[PDB]
């Protein structure tokens, strides 16, 4: 007779809410010294077995599985802010449990209702997302030697700062091929590839706009180096495809057998003489490939790589133009890829790789990435990931905005002084959100090893002056403007925490009972 | 309570036997033991809650409809307000969270009469002349819908079904859009009667960048990926041609048991030609009566595939059959199961492609979506909610459907009432002097009933975290004066309630809150025949299983 | 609950609880399980029962309290009437059997009651009522023997007698127990007729012999030998005296030593030899004493050692060891004689008198046992009850214990009633008819004791194996035609429902005992409401 | 189900009074075929 | 650990003088004051010391009844000794109650003749021993043959009071325990 088979018993009243604003607080501490230019590293073990050596947000709390359900919505901002753009995921948690953090004395202390302060955090973020688009300018978008050093801010976090002028053309000429015209910056994520190469050196490197196949020739013979390569993409097998009718044939006399057999050399005869009617020089199949169907493409040169995935079809045919065209008779020249060169397949022990050059505005390329270790290339890789992530809305929208704790210092002095301006119940919490920003330049300096008590205050006499581009240096801790050290991010990186930060706010806040045990 | 009864003394029964007033203890413990995680979620100022399923996954609810649903109870006489949730949810929509707590005050309010020897006829009896008297006094007290010069009634009605929520400071938003959303997708049936098809928007899951930036599309969108990537995305100009199919348009082998045998081996190869060309038969046509875009409920081989990429077409698998009713109805179109005709031939008609101005294919947080805009024939509406996460957007999904529903019937039905208890208050006053008159027994029945209908506007003030006799004295004092009105409009002290930010006593026409009449109605009926379900239980004889 | 563990009482699981009906019908049915027990064994034609003990010994009994005595039970209403039982079989020790029965019979009416919605307090007001008036009108109707002389004042005793014996084993020699019971208090009795004292004659059985080789004898029972068995079995008096002169002391045969712990210091050769002299005069003081007082037996309390058998054996003197001092009691009383603490208090007043002493076998080996004999009327009587089997002299102990507790209650004045289920008849066709002008809401209580009361006599009908239905007719048709109220069932067929005739007397502070206890438990039993029991 | 346990009820005390059950079962025959005959003279016809 | 509670327990009031010098003060002094009013304890149990020579009568009057003692449970073991001059064990049996008697001064030691003790007792079951404690009888000892017979010692004896709860484990009076001062000053020698 318990009534409930599903937590019968009841975690209700303010000792909830204190398991759920302590656990926003803890997941933000595990990552509190992830931020800044001096940030240090991570490793994790997960079950499977593979390791992984990481400092991004989003890598960090996607491995790590949580029992405590009000922290997992802590969790999954990380994943938001990745697939929504892909850089600034660390500023979304400890900003989120700041706000967490300076609101939870209220509820204890002055009783007041958690509706009230959803009202507060909507006021708050309507000001904050004037007052960064006070702060935020526009530049060109066309000047390369700009691009550069916007690349190099999210860079300068990471481990290949080192080589931050070999990273950005590496990732500014990629992100310009896939680039086209038409939001006015269409291209996506999953045409661009990233083939990881263990070995190497990471100083010598280049973007090749091609598509990097792992595999080699099937037959010896044929030539590995093309000088006028023509491509063609294909999704039947050249093998013989069987019927799923599960035909039978009674065969009652003896030449009925033989003329199977030869009608089988006959159609992949007849099927590879359709293939020649266009006379190629390189075929490309997702399927398997006889071998009776390798000797009669040997007389045109037909170069045939077989087990292709389906992406990678489509991104050979965006750089070479050709039509994935599923049967063999309707191969027209137009059908053909052009404008193709530079075929050529590089000997390396470990696997065959094959590159391919250039001479519909849709293109791709492949970034062969150089390395010491395959966990350090998925570090360098992640880096690509972000050094393309703050390119993209640069280009997007021509706004931008300074960072380094600069911005968010704007959003607390200019709520500050309205905050004594506005004289009512809401205020208290309105208070919060001005001193829940200064976590961020707070946890610069601190990992940076300066004394942030000293160090913020002349920040706050500083930016009284009527200033806003002064930050926080992250080596040695001046007050210096940032306009001479180039720091500068997109706007839509801090807009997009802000947004995130107060609507996680608003769904944790009104949490009063905790129940289990449903086992849908 | 106390102790176990004694286990079949004299009476050989494999199971349990219980009886007297034990039992009817225990369901009001049991009706106000699942009552209670519904009490705190009552009105703006209650709280949501969470439901973890063991495995990690959790999901945010404030509604009661599916949270009880959720809980798995084994008590039987739980199980009558776990369907009442449910049943409320289908047929109003709104206010699964009221008939719970109403229906559990009034068995609680009623255990006290079942101890005086009254018996439960005369309580439910008492309890049903109050209902009707009830009704018709709703029914005299319900407003029309005008009001003034333009309509400033439906944005209103959003905010009562928009508060309690997660988006209820985004309501002043969150009011056009789903206003605008309802009036587009009409339609006409039955000689003149219009009806408002609950569910037929699309509720999309994005994640980006807020609730308060959430983009109202002027169409329909469709919630699915590109078949190939060398496709078009983009489709412009006037008079984009939609084709709604159904068939199985990949390689299918021969009818469901025959088998294929053949003496001629020369013929093998063209009996296996023309299974691929008949496929393709179907293709060619498509192709010549012009459809940029095509919609299949099936897959899509790449035999199929490779004649819409050269013909510039977008080929989309992996519809669903709701979805494409609903893109022929709106674009024009009308549903093709098979192509065939009354005449023998086989062929493809142009009257059967649909129109739109625009289709678009956008992504955003991983969620590819084709965007299909500006329909000729008729308009149709989605909304794109945008939030932390999709558990997050769970309770926007719900907060959102709820809105439908009571924005159905206050079209349906012109009449409203305002909220804030006042018609729960109202009906007190009405009541006390209707018990008098009727003299015997049923009075105390007829007292409880109005002492229980008290209880909404109580747990608002509960909730809240402030003074509750305060303002239900003040309340009271107010609707006391409205049966004493003295008529001659002066006829003031009436359609007030409580104000839970300011905490204070104002007109709820002028605070823009609002909830239609028939929502009163079906839950006061539904909340009483579950009343007497219960109180109508004596023994109980639980059967172990075999 | 909501989740916490809700506890208020220790042990809360273990305990359980009952109410409302249920708990009723766990009281009467726990009442017809315990009557169905004693009416089979109500009545003349009764039938004993074995009650096996945990420790192997059995006990053949046909008594409702030494069967509910020695029954291991669970239910608590069942252990009220064990209480019940024992209540009668303490006090006047005669219808334990029935107040069991009757207790039953007015549950067994009371559950048709309780279906018909009457409060428990009307029904055990209504039988309070019934009990007081069947009382107040048995009195009136009952006669005194007191005016008849001692002669026929004798025959009353016998009347009882023989019906306290029958419906008893042990009702064969049942018309010479009666005379041996009769004949007990004949000479243990008051000159006054009243307040005979009952702890003056003890029970006392022996396993041996046969029913036919029990007789009277007045005097103490031992159940040892004398000392040094050299001397004669049988010792008689004297040519002319008075008696045997019995002695009885409280001190062993030895030198006088103190009661606290000493150390007699012998420091010298010449004080050791004067603790030789002082060590054989005492003993030749000793023996120089009862010399001279003149006793022939002599009876001590603590024993004395091996020294003093030859100085008793030449001087003619039989004594005995290891008496207990409740054989003592029993001793002084029989004999007349004072116990001398002493020596130097020894005188010829304080010494007993008794016919003559011997003692004989009963068998091969078994133990000597002590018997005396007194030869005229004496305040002591001590039955010598013989036995085939263990279990037939024990039941022939309670059986006759409780044929002199009925002759105890005939010692009261003007307490007589003719039984034979005469008693229960006619006092209820007058509460019936009480009912029929004092209706009320009580109506139907008067009509349930009533047939309550009519139980015993369908009982008596069950075992005899009589019509029940023809037989209480005629008894209501014969008590309506005629006002003498004598006439009962007879079930041993003799003919004649008269009774008077028949010889059977039952004592009337026995039969009003039936329904006041019967009464008093049914007035506490339907108080109960829940019943709340632990688990052992 | 509540007229049978009352005659099993009148049944009850009537197998103490030394009655046989098949006398007290052919007792209850003869009485329920009277009991058919009272109410043949107590019921009232009704129209169609 | 028990290295720590060795120092106090393993040492009598006559021992725990040894470490005045070593151990503190305070730690010393606190465990002298507690095992010094254990002594006072036993002083005023010990109200025997001899052989108490009953009468049959006086078998109530000093054995049962006292075994209640001040019925505080405070129970008294009374040792009862069915004696008979014939038999060898009995007067064995007689000299260690006279020796166990002056060491143990709470116990009481009764004795009593076979003959007077029970109706007609057998003689051949004599020497009897009986031990009484708050009235119920704790063990009826046989004739010594499980105590060795003819060649019963005096550990022997001292043993068996140690099983029926009347002497501790660790008495310092026991034979047992009470090792011989050749002995301990051997074993410092040795050290
Ligand atoms: N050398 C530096 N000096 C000042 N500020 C820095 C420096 N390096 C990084 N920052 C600040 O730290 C932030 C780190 O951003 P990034 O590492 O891309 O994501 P996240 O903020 O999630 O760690 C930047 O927004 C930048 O303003
Ligand atoms: N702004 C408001 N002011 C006063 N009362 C309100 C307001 N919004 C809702 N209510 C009250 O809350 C009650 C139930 O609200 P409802 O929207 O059904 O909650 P839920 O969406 O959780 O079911 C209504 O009866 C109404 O009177
Ligand atoms: N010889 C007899 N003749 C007629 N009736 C007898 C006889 N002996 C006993 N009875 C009746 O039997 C009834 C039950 O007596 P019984 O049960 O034997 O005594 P108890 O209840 O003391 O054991 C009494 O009411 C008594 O009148
Ligand atoms: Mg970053
Ligand atoms: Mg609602
Ligand atoms: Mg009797």
């Amino acid at each position: 007779v318990v009534f409930m088979n599903a937590s019968q018993e009841r975690t209700t009243g303010r000792q909830a809410q204190i398991s759920n604003i302590t656990a926003a607080k803890a997941v933000a501490d595990v990552i509190r010294t992830c931020l800044g230019p001096k940030a240090m590293l991570k490793m994790l073990l997960d079950p499977m077995g593979g390791l992984v050596l990481t400092n991004d947000g989003h890598a960090i709390l996607r491995e790590i599985d949580v029992a405590h359900p009000a922290a997992k919505s802590m969790l999954e901002l990380s994943r938001t802010q990745d697939e929504e753009v892909g850089d600034g995921t660390t500023t979304v948690i400890i900003l989120a449990g700041e706000i967490l953090a300076q609101c939870a004395p209220y509820l204890i202390e002055k009783n007041i209702h958690p509706v009230i302060i959803i009202q507060a955090l909507k006021k708050a973020l309507t000001d904050a997302l004037e007052v960064i688009k006070q702060v935020s300018k526009p530049v060109d978008v066309e000047n390369d030697a700009a691009m550069k050093k916007l690349i190099q801010a999210s860079i300068g976090t990471k481990y290949v700062i080192h080589w931050s002028e070999k990273m950005c053309e590496l990732a500014l000429d990629a992100v310009k091929t896939v680039r086209k015209d038409l939001n006015f910056e269409i291209d996506i994520k999953r045409y661009v590839r990233v083939e990881k190469i263990p070995g190497g050196d990471v100083l010598d490197s280049r973007v090749l706009k091609g598509v990097l196949l792992n595999k080699d020739v099937v037959h010896p013979k044929m030539s590995r180096h093309i000088e006028n390569p023509r491509v063609v993409l294909l999704d039947c097998p050249l093998e013989y495809k069987k019927g799923e009718s599960q035909t039978n044939i009674e065969i009652e006399k003896e030449e009925d057998w033989n003329r199977i057999l030869q009608i089988e050399e006959e159609q992949v005869q007849l099927m590879c003489e359709q293939i020649l009617a266009v006379r190629p020089t390189l075929v490309i199949t997702e399927k398997g490939v006889s071998d009776l169907a390798q000797h009669y493409l040997l007389k045109g040169g037909c170069s045939v790589l077989r087990r292709v995935k389906k992406s990678d079809n489509n991104r050979i045919a965006r750089v070479t133009g050709a039509t994935i065209v599923n049967r063999v008779e309707d191969l027209k020249e137009s059908d053909v890829g052009t404008n193709c060169g530079l075929f050529k397949v590089e000997m390396i022990g470990d696997e065959y790789f094959s590159f391919l050059d250039n001479c519909g505005l849709q293109k791709a390329c492949t970034i062969m990435l150089r390395g010491g270790s395959k966990d350090i290339l998925n570090e360098i890789d992640r880096n690509l990931q972000d050094a393309m992530a703050v390119a993209r809305n640069v280009m997007l929208s021509p706004s931008l905005s300074p960072g380094g704790g600069a911005t968010e210092m704007a959003v607390s002095v200019k709520l500050a002084e309205k905050a004594k301006q506005l004289e009512g119940i809401q205020q208290w919490p309105y208070q919060a959100v001005a001193d829940a920003m200064e976590c961020i330049p707070r946890t610069l300096i601190q990992n940076a090893g300066g004394d942030p008590i000293r160090l913020l205050s002349q920040l706050r006499a500083k930016h009284a002056q009527g200033n806003f581009t002064t930050g926080i240096d992250g080596d040695k801790g001046k007050i210096v403007d940032m306009v001479s050290y180039g720091i500068w991010e997109p706007e839509v990186i801090k807009q997009q925490s802000v947004k995130t930060a107060i609507e996680s706010a608003c769904l944790l806040l009104r949490v009063d009972d905790i129940v289990s045990g449903v086992r849908k | 309570q106390l102790f176990n009864n004694s286990r079949s003394d004299t009476l050989f029964l494999g199971g349990e036997k219980i009886s007297g007033d034990d039992i009817r203890n225990q369901n009001v413990l049991a009706t106000m033991a699942v009552a209670n995680v519904v009490k705190s979620s009552l009105g703006p100022v209650g709280l949501d809650k969470m439901l973890v399923d063991d495995i990690g996954d959790f999901t945010v609810t404030n509604d009661g409809a599916t949270i009880l649903s959720l809980l798995d109870v084994q008590h039987p006489a739980g199980k009558i307000l776990v369907e009442l949730a449910q049943q409320q949810d289908r047929e109003i929509g709104d206010g699964t969270t009221s008939v719970v707590i109403i229906a559990s005050e009034l068995l609680k309010r009623a255990n006290e009469l079942v101890k005086n020897k009254i018996h439960p006829t005369t309580i439910i009896t008492g309890f049903r002349v109050a209902l009707r008297e009830a009704i018709r006094f709703i029914n005299e007290v319900l407003s029309t819908s005008v009001d003034t010069l333009g309509k400033e009634t439906l944005i209103n009605i959003a905010k009562t079904s928009m508060s309690s929520k997660i988006i209820g400071a985004d309501s002043d938003f969150f009011s056009n859009m789903v206003v605008d959303a309802l009036l587009a997708v009409k339609t006409q049936n039955s000689k003149g009667e219009i009806k408002y098809p609950v569910k037929a928007v699309n509720v999309l899951k994005a994640h980006g960048k807020s609730a308060t930036e959430s983009l109202l599309v002027p169409g329909y969108a469709l919630n699915c990926t590109v078949a190939s990537q060398a496709m078009p995305k983009r489709i412009a100009g006037g008079n984009v041609k939609i084709a709604c199919l159904d068939l199985n348009l990949q390689k299918a082998r021969m009818a469901m048991g025959v088998q294929i045998n053949i003496d001629d081996p020369e013929q093998l190869e063209q009996i296996r030609k023309r299974e691929a060309g008949i496929v393709l038969e179907r293709v060619k046509k498509i192709i010549d009566a012009g459809a940029q875009v095509v919609l299949t409920t099936k897959g899509i081989d790449d035999l199929c595939l490779k004649e819409f990429v050269e013909a510039k077409i977008m080929g989309v698998r992996r519809c669903k059959k709701e979805d494409l009713r609903r893109i022929a109805r709106a674009t024009g179109a009308t549903l093709v199961s098979s192509m065939s005709n009354l005449e023998g031939e086989e062929t493809f008609e142009s009257s059967y492609l649909g129109l739109c101005d625009e289709v678009v294919q956008a992504k955003f947080s991983d969620d590819e979506c084709i965007l299909i805009k500006g329909t000729s024939k008729h308009s149709s509406s989605s909304i794109i909610l945008r939030g932390a996460n999709d558990y997050s957007l769970d309770e926007m999904e719900r907060s959102l459907h709820d809105s439908l529903s009571v924005v159905k019937r206050t079209l349906e039905s012109g009449n409203v009432v305002p909220g804030g208890g006042c018609v729960e208050a109202a009906l007190n006053i009405y009541l006390d002097n209707f018990a008098t008159t009727v003299g015997s027994r049923e009075q105390l029945a007829i007292a409880e009933f109005a002492a229980a209908l008290l209880i909404i506007p109580k747990t608002l003030a509960v909730n809240a975290a402030k003074d509750s006799s305060e303002l239900v004295a003040k309340l009271r004092s107010y609707h006391a004066a409205s049966q004493m009105a003295k008529p001659e409009k002066r006829r003031s002290y009436r359609n007030y309630g409580l104000d839970l930010i300011r905490g204070k006593i104002v007109d709820e026409i002028h605070a823009g809150v609002l909830e239609p009449t028939i929502s009163k109605v079906k839950s006061l009926k539904s909340a009483l025949e579950a009343c007497v379900a219960i109180l109508r239980i004596d023994t109980m004889i639980t059967v172990d299983p075999e | 609950e909501m989740g916490r563990p809700f506890i208020i009482v220790k042990d809360q699981g273990n305990k359980k609880r009952q109410h409302g009906l249920e708990a009723k019908k766990s009281h009467i049915l726990a009442a017809r399980s315990v009557a169905s027990i004693i009416k089979t064994s109500l009545g003349p034609r009764g039938l004993d029962k074995i009650l096996i003990s945990p420790d192997g010994e059995i006990t053949i009994t046909n008594d409702g309290a030494t069967i509910l005595s020695q029954m291991e039970l669970d239910n608590e209403i069942a252990k009220l009437l064990v209480q019940l039982s024992k209540s009668q079989d303490d006090e006047i020790g005669d219808g334990t059997t029935g107040v069991v029965v009757l207790a039953s019979a007015l549950l067994d009416q009371a559950l048709e009651l309780i279906q018909k919605g009457i409060h428990p307090i009307k029904i055990a007001n209504g039988f309070d009522e019934a009990a007081k008036l069947a009382i107040s009108k048995l009195e009136e109707t009952c006669d005194d023997i007191s005016a008849s002389n001692d002669e026929l004042f004798r025959d009353f005793l016998l009347r009882a007698a023989k019906t306290s014996l029958g419906s008893k084993i042990v009702s064969k020699d049942h018309d010479r127990f009666a005379e041996m019971a009769v004949e007990a208090v004949i000479n243990v009795m008051d000159k006054d007729r009243k307040d005979v004292d009952f702890d003056l004659i003890k029970m006392q059985g022996r396993v041996g012999g046969s029913i036919s080789d029990s007789k009277l004898i007045n005097g103490v029972i031992l159940d040892k030998d004398f000392s040094h068995p050299q001397m004669p079995k049988c010792v008689l008096p004297k040519e002319g005296s008075d008696g045997v002169k019995l002695a009885i002391l409280t001190c062993p045969f030895e030198p006088p030593k103190p009661k606290t712990k000493h150390k007699l210091d012998i420091s010298s050769v010449e004080e050791y030899q004067k603790l030789q002299t002082y060590e054989q005069d005492k003993f030749k003081e000793m023996i120089d004493d009862v010399k001279k007082a003149g006793a022939d037996v002599v009876i001590c309390q603590w024993g004395f050692d091996d020294e003093a058998n030859h100085l008793l054996l030449q001087n003619d003197l039989p004594a005995v060891r290891w008496v207990g001092g409740q054989e003592l009691e029993h001793i002084a009383i029989s004999t007349n004689g004072r116990i001398v603490p002493r020596f130097q208090d020894l005188s010829k007043d304080k010494l007993g008198t008794c016919s003559r002493i011997y003692e004989q076998e009963f068998g091969t080996t078994k133990d000597r046992m002590l018997i005396i004999e007194q030869s005229k009327e004496t305040k002591t009587v001590t039955c010598f009850v013989r036995g085939s089997n263990k279990m037939i002299v024990d039941e022939a102990e309670r059986a006759l214990h409780d044929s002199l507790c009925v002759v105890r209650n005939l010692v009261k004045d003007s307490r007589v009633v003719y039984g034979g289920g005469a008693a229960e008849v006619t006092m209820s066709l007058a509460v019936s008819e009480e009912a029929d002008k004092q209706r009320g809401i009580d109506q139907y209580a008067f009509r349930g004791f009533a047939q309550a009361l009519d139980t015993i006599p369908m009982t008596l009908a069950e075992n005899s194996g009589l019509d029940p239905i023809g037989t209480l007719s005629t008894l209501k048709s014969k008590q309506l035609k005629e006002k003498i109220s004598n006439i009962g069932v007879d079930c041993l067929g003799y003919g004649s429902n008269d009774m008077k005739e028949l010889f059977v007397v039952d004592p009337f502070i026995g039969k009003k005992q039936q329904i006041l206890l019967a009464t008093q438990l049914c007035r506490m039993i339907l108080k109960i409401d829940n019943v709340i029991i632990s688990g052992k | 189900v509540i007229l049978t346990g009352a005659l099993l009820g009148a049944a009850e005390r009537l197998l103490n009074k030394g009655i046989h059950p098949t006398i007290i079962a052919d007792s209850f025959q003869s009485a329920a075929k009277r009991s058919v005959d009272i109410l043949l003279e107590m019921c009232h016809k009704v129209s169609l | 650990a028990k290295q720590h509670e060795n120092r106090l327990e393993d040492k009598d009031l006559s021992d725990l003088e040894e470490l005045e010098d070593d151990e503190d003060e305070d730690f010393l002094e606190a465990y002298k004051i507690k095992r010094l009013n254990e002594i006072r304890k036993l002083q005023e149990r010990s109200k025997f010391g001899e052989v108490f020579h009953i009468n049959k009568p006086e078998y109530n009057k000093e054995v049962t009844l006292a075994s209640q003692g001040k019925k505080d449970d405070g129970g008294v073991y009374v040792f009862v000794h069915l004696s008979l001059q014939s038999k060898l064990q009995s007067r064995i049996l007689s000299h260690l109650f006279q020796s166990a008697a002056c060491k143990f001064r709470e116990i009481k030691f009764v004795e009593i003749p076979a003959n007077r003790a029970i109706e007609n007792y057998p003689e051949s079951n004599c020497p009897t021993l009986i031990v009484y404690y708050r009235g119920e009888v704790i063990k009826n000892m046989i004739t010594l043959l499980e105590l060795g017979g003819n060649n019963s010692k005096m550990e022997d004896f001292e043993d068996f009071m140690v099983k029926v709860g009347a002497v501790a484990e660790g008495d310092n009076r026991l034979i047992m325990n009470r090792d011989d001062e050749e002995s301990r000053e051997e074993r410092k020698l040795h050290y």
